[PDB]
């Protein structure tokens, strides 16, 4: 969400699980519009990155 | 005597909506124009 927003950066949303071994990207605080947060061409770019 | 979209965003009926929005954007591509004439039966 604060990615999405913008209130974040690509790299500072992704935290590497302990036992898992691989990366995740949380949901961060749960936003007032989630349908069209996830329309941001940010989503898209982080995707693409 | 608001638009239930705006006095409750979280409404069901305007999640409904909302995929309609998703659906519209895709089947109102390669349209005539930008027009789109909504009607009762």
């Amino acid at each position: 969400s604060e990615f999405l927003s913008g209130q974040a950066a690509a790299e500072m949303i992704i935290d590497k699980v302990e036992g898992g071994g691989f990366d995740y990207i949380g949901r961060g605080q749960i936003p007032p519009n989630p349908a069209e947060l996830l329309m941001h061409p940010r989503f898209e770019q982080l995707l693409n990155w | 005597d608001t638009l239930l979209a705006v006095g409750n965003p979280a409404d069901l009926a305007v999640e409904a909506i909302r995929g309609l929005r998703t659906s519209l954007h895709f089947a109102m591509m390669e349209a005539k124009n930008n027009v789109l004439m909504i009607s009762g039966a």
